[PDB]
DNA sequence: TCGGATGTATATATCTGACACGTGCCTGGAGACTAGGGAGTAATCCCCTTGGCGGTTAAAACGCGGGGGACAGCGCGTACGTGCGTTTAAGCGGTGCTAGAGCTGTCTACGACCAATTGAGCGGCCTCGGCACCGGGATTCTCGA
DNA sequence: TCGAGAATCCCGGTGCCGAGGCCGCTCAATTGGTCGTAGACAGCTCTAGCACCGCTTAAACGCACGTACGCGCTGTCCCCCGCGTTTTAACCGCCAAGGGGATTACTCCCTAGTCTCCAGGCACGTGTCAGATATATACATCCGA
C-alpha cells in the first residue's frame, strides 16, 4: 500500500525548516510589481532603487511573520488550534493598530 | 609539553611547560624570554579567558596547542 | 575620477573585535548593522543630554549630563558598568596630560 | 620653540573609538551652544563598552556553530538571547535575521 | 492590473509556518492581503513624501529607511 | 418577601454611574503613603509637593482603566463574561510589556 | 518614619470601582492580587525615573515638573499640569 | 523722523504672536539660522489647529446647557472626532473620563 | 517683592475663543490643557522641521520645511486646511 | 400577559467663590543700516535604471480520499452577587515651626577662535583561504501490525 | 508491544570570490596663545511642607443565602491535509540606449548684528453672577403573580 502520513507530522517538519533558515519567503518579481502599482497612485513616472525594494520586502514580512505569531497566541487562548480571522482582528484591536 | 603562543603581529613563540604548571610561571618565563611586565598580558585559548589562580591540567590543554596573547597598555 | 570620502566607525570595530577575540573574522553585513546600532546609540543619548541640558537653563553640556542620561536609558547592570567605565576613562584622561 | 611630538586624545585616555571625531560630531550636531572637555571622553567609553560586550556575544555565538566569521545570524541569536539587551533593542528589526526557534508545548503530537 | 493577487497561497502559508501556525483555515487570505497593501501604502506614502520634498525623481533607499524609523519601526543594515 | 434583584441589574446600574462622572476613586491617604514607601527605596529623607501625588494618581488610574477594558475585551472572546487572570496575562503579553 | 504594610491599602472596593467604569460586570476572586502588582511596577518604574531627574538637580524636594518629565519620557505624556 | 510702529501678525492677519514664536525658533536650538517666512506659517497652523478643537469644544459644552467650558467639553469634543483622536492618541487628559459604552453581550436578555 | 513673568498663550486662545463662540467663557485648567497642546505641537512641528533640515545638507529653516512637516505630521483633511491656511497667511503678509 | 415599589429625572430658592476687567509699568519687540556668506543657476560627466529575448526547470495550480477537529447540546455543583448589622479610619478645621526653594553680587577658571603642520584614515589592487556545492553512506524518526 | 520505509546528518573532495593587507596622499586633528563671560560660591528672605489634635460620619468588614454560569462529557458532520498529475512564469544570462544623479564655478540677495525708541503683555486688586446644594415632586423601570 502506499505509505501516507497522519495529518500533522508535515506541518511541524515544516515549521522546523522555515524557521531554521533566514531566506525571503516571496518571490522578488510579484512584489516588485505591487510596490510599483501602489507607488503610482501618489506621482506619476517614478524610478526605483533595488536596495529600496529590498528594505520594503524585508520590513514587510518582519511585520507579517510578528502579526501571524500574535494571531496563533490568540488562537490557543480560546481552546483551539486553527487561526480565524476573528483573532488577527482581536489582535489588531488590541495592539492598538486599529482604531 | 610544547606550547604554540601567537601575537597580534602573527610573532610565534615555542614554551616548553609541564600539565602540572600553573600560568603564573608562564607569565614568569615569558618575563624571562621577552621582559614584558606581568599586568599588560592577556591569554585567550578559543575564545575563553583564563583565571591566574588556576593550573593548565584543569584547562586540558594539548601539546602544540595555539594561544593567543594580547597587549592592554592600560597606561594613563 | 573624484570619489568624495565617507566615514564610518569599521576600523574601530575591527580593532575591538581582535582585541577581544584573537581568530574571528567579520562580513560586510555585519559592519553595517554594527555601524548602524553606534550612530542609533549616540544619537539617542546626544539628544537626550541636550534636553536635560536644556530644561536646567543651562547652556553647556558636561560629563554630568552624558552620565545622567546613560543612567537614565540603559537598564540596570548596563548602566552600572557603563557608569564604571566612563568614569575610570575620564579619571584616566584627567591624571595625564 | 621646537613643538612636541603630537600625541592623540584617544592615547591619553586609553581608548581606542576617537575622541576628536565624536568632539567634531558633538559641537556640529546642533545640540547645545558650547561643548565641555570631558563630555566626548565619556560618550566614547560607554560606545566602545557596548560594542565589546555585542561583539562578544556574537563571537561566542558564531564559535558554536564552528565558523570562523560573523553574520547577521550570529548577531540575532546574541541579542535576542540576552534579556538586558533584547530589552534596549525593543523596536528594531536585523536584516537577515531570523526567528528564534520555540514551539508552543499544546502542539506537540500527543502521548 | 490586480497585481495583489501576485501574493499567492502558498507564500502566506510559509510565512505562517514560519511564524509557529499549524493550522490554517480557508479566510485568512483575504485579511492578509488587505493588512499587507495597508501597510505598504502608508510606508510608501511616507517615502514618496521625502523624495518629493528632495526635489528628485528617483526614490533612494535611505528615505525607505526614514520613513520606517518615523513610525518607530527602526531596520539595520541598509546603511543607516 | 423583601424585594430583591436579581444578579446583575446592580452591575449596570454602577457601569452607567461611573462611567458617567469624572471623579478619582481611590483613597487620597493610602496612595499617598504608598507613594512615599516606594519612593523610600531609592533616596532616603525625601520631600514631595502634592501636585506630583495628584500626577502620579491620575496617570496610574488611567492606565488601571485602560487595561480593564482590554482584559474586558479578551475575557469577552473566547465566550465568557467573568474575567480571570489569563485575560490580564494575555493582554498585557502581547501589548508588548514583560 | 519607615512604613511598612501599604499596598493592602488599595482596598477591593476600589479595584471594583476602577472595572466598573473600565465597562466589567463579573470579576473572579484572584484578579486583585495581579491588580496589586502592577501598580506596584508601574509605580515603581515612574518613581525611579522622577527621583533621578530630581536627583540631577542638586534638590530635595520631587516637584510636578519632574513627573511630567519622567511620564513623558515613556510615552504617556500627560496634559493639565504644566508644561 | 520714524513712522509708527506696526505687529508682524497684523500685516499677517493673525491673533497669534509672529515675534514670539520667531524668539523660540531663534533660541530652540534647531538650525543655525532660520527664514522670514516660517514663524507666519507656524503661527497660522497653531491658530487654525486651536480654533477647530475650541469650536468642537465649545459646541459639546452648549449640549449640556452650560456656559463654561471644562475638561469633560474638551475630552469628549477630542474623542469623538477620528482625525483629533488619531493626532492624540497617546494623551491622557486630566479630569477627562471616558466615553458611555458598553458591550451588546453584558445587556439583558 | 513681585515675582518674576511667566509667558503663556491665554491671551490668543481666549480672542480665538470670542473670534467662534462669541458668548462662552472657559476655565483655568481648560486654558493649562491648551496651553500644553499648543506647546506640545510646536514642539513636534519644530523637531521634524529640523531634522529634515539636518537631512539635506542644509542650514536654515524656511516655509518649506515647515509644509513638508506639517504633510508628515498631520492626517489628510487636517494637513490640506492647514496647508492652505499658511499658504494664505504667507502671501497676504508678503503682499503687504 | 398586569401592578406595586424603587431609583432617577425635573423644577425652584440661595448663596458663595472664581471669572472677567481696569491700571502701571517695564521689558521685549519694532524701525533703520551695514557686511558677508549661503544658496540659486548654468554647464558637464557618466553611472545606473529601464527595456527586450531565449530557455529551463522548479514552483504553482487542480483534483480526490478521508480522518480529526469545531460546534451544539446536556447535567451539575460551586463560586459570586445582594442585602444587613458592625466597626474602622478617612476627611475637615484649625495651630506651630522651620527646612529649603528662590533671588542677588562677584570673581575666577574654562571654552571659542586663529595660524602652522603633520600623521591618521580613506581610495585603489590583489591574493589566496574559508565557505559553498555534489555525491555517498549511517543514522533517526514515523506508522501499520 | 515490534519492523519496513523515508528524511536527515556527517563525511570527503573541488572550485571560486570576497575579505584582509599594502601604498600613496590630502585634509583634519594638534599645538600654542589670547580674550571674554558662565557659572560656582556666599548671603539673605520668605513660603509651603511636615507634624499634631479633635470630631463626625461615611465607607469598609463580616456573614448568610440563593442561583446562574463555568466546566466536563458525548455525538455529528464537514473541511483541511497529504499526495499525484499537469501547466506556467521566475530566474538567469546577455545586449542596448539614455535620463537623471553628482560635481564645479559664479554671483546677487537675505539674514545676523547693532542702536534707539515705545507700547503691549503681565502682576495686582475688585465686583458680581454661574453654578453647586438642598428640597420637593413626577415619571421610568424592574420583578412577581
Amino acid at each position: 500500500k502506499p505509505h501516507r502520513y497522519r495529518p500533522g507530522t508535515v506541518a511541524l517538519r515544516e515549521i522546523r525548516r522555515y524557521q531554521k533558515s533566514t531566506e525571503l519567503l516571496i518571490r522578488k518579481l510579484p512584489f516588485q510589481r505591487l510596490v510599483r502599482e501602489i507607488a503610482q497612485d501618489f506621482k506619476t513616472d517614478l524610478r526605483f532603487q533595488s536596495s529600496a525594494v529590498m528594505a520594503l520586502q524585508e520590513a514587510s514580512e518582519a511585520y507579517l511573520v510578528a502579526l501571524f505569531e500574535d494571531t496563533n497566541l490568540c488562537a490557543i487562548h480560546a481552546k483551539r488550534v486553527t487561526i480565524m480571522p476573528k483573532d488577527i482582528q482581536l489582535a489588531r484591536r488590541i495592539r492598538g493598530e486599529r482604531a | 609539553m610544547q606550547i604554540f603562543v601567537k601575537t597580534l603581529t602573527g610573532k610565534t613563540i615555542t614554551l616548553e611547560v609541564e600539565p602540572s604548571d600553573t600560568i603564573e610561571n608562564v607569565k614568569a618565563k615569558i618575563q624571562d624570554k621577552e621582559g614584558i611586565p606581568p599586568d599588560q598580558q592577556r591569554l585567550i585559548f578559543a575564545g575563553k579567558q583564563l583565571e591566574d589562580g588556576r593550573t593548565l591540567s584543569d584547562y586540558n590543554i594539548q601539546k602544540e596547542s595555539t594561544l593567543h596573547l594580547v597587549l592592554r597598555l592600560r597606561g594613563c | 575620477r573624484r570619489k568624495t570620502r565617507k566615514e564610518s566607525y569599521a576600523i574601530y570595530v575591527y580593532k575591538v573585535l581582535k582585541q577581544v577575540h584573537p581568530d574571528t573574522g567579520i562580513s560586510s553585513k555585519a559592519m553595517s548593522i554594527m555601524n548602524s546600532f553606534v550612530n542609533d546609540v549616540f544619537e539617542r543619548i546626544a539628544g537626550e543630554a541636550s534636553r536635560l541640558a536644556h530644561y536646567n537653563k543651562r547652556s553647556t553640556i558636561t560629563s554630568r549630563e552624558i552620565q545622567t542620561a546613560v543612567r537614565l536609558l540603559l537598564p540596570g547592570e548596563l548602566a552600572k558598568h557603563a557608569v564604571s567605565e566612563g568614569t575610570k576613562a575620564v579619571t584616566c584622561y584627567t591624571s595625564a596630560k | 620653540k621646537t613643538r612636541a611630538k603630537a600625541k592623540t586624545r584617544s592615547s591619553r585616555a586609553g581608548l581606542q573609538f576617537p575622541v576628536g571625531r565624536v568632539h567634531r560630531l558633538l559641537r556640529k550636531g546642533n545640540y547645545a551652544e558650547r561643548v565641555g572637555a570631558g563630555a566626548p571622553v565619556y560618550l566614547a567609553a560607554v560606545l566602545e563598552y557596548l560594542t565589546a560586550e555585542i561583539l562578544e556575544l556574537a563571537g561566542n555565538a558564531a564559535r558554536d556553530n564552528k565558523k570562523t566569521r560573523i553574520i547577521p545570524r550570529h548577531l540575532q541569536l546574541a541579542v535576542r538571547n540576552d534579556e538586558e539587551l533584547n530589552k534596549l533593542l525593543g523596536r528594531v528589526t536585523i536584516a537577515q535575521g531570523g526567528v528564534l526557534p520555540n514551539i508552543q508545548s499544546v502542539l506537540l503530537p500527543k502521548k | 492590473r490586480d497585481n495583489i493577487q501576485g501574493i499567492t497561497k502558498p507564500a502566506i502559508r510559509r510565512l505562517a509556518r514560519r511564524g509557529g501556525v499549524k493550522r490554517i483555515s480557508g479566510l485568512i487570505y483575504e485579511e492578509t492581503r488587505g493588512v499587507l497593501k495597508v501597510f505598504l501604502e502608508n510606508v510608501i506614502r511616507d517615502a514618496v513624501t521625502y523624495t518629493e520634498h528632495a526635489k528628485r525623481k528617483t526614490v533612494t533607499a535611505m528615505d525607505v529607511v526614514y520613513a520606517l524609523k518615523r513610525q518607530g519601526r527602526t531596520l539595520y543594515g541598509f546603511g543607516g
